[PDB]
């Protein structure tokens, strides 16, 4: 699962059966890490017009 | 895929099934590929 974004701590209690979450759009909002099993929040990197 | 969902909840109505809502989450998923057509439960003989 690839993407770009800021990974921060989160307080969304994933239940034991879900591994990754998706937006209203078909893209990841947060993910569970392998090896250490933790929940990383994904917030899109800043962008904008010039 | 044989998907198993389950939930334990208190109940207080023996005439029918108590009113309310609860969704059951998956626990086990076995890729057996067996044509399953019937099932039965097992009770402890006493
Ligand atoms: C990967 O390594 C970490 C480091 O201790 C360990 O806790 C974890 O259990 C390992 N992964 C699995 C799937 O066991």
């Amino acid at each position: 699962l690839t993407g770009t974004g800021v990974l921060t701590e989160s307080n969304k209690k994933f239940l034991p059966f879900q591994q990754f979450g998706r937006d209203i759009a078909d893209t990841t909002d947060a993910v569970r890490d392998p090896q250490t099993l933790e929940i990383l929040d994904i917030t899109p990197c800043s962008f904008g017009g010039v | 895929y044989f998907k198993i969902y389950s939930k334990h909840t208190p109940i207080n109505l023996v005439r029918d099934l108590p009113q309310g809502f609860s969704a059951l989450e998956p626990l086990v998923d076995l890729p057996i590929g067996i044509n399953i057509t019937r099932f039965q439960t097992l009770l402890a003989l006493h």
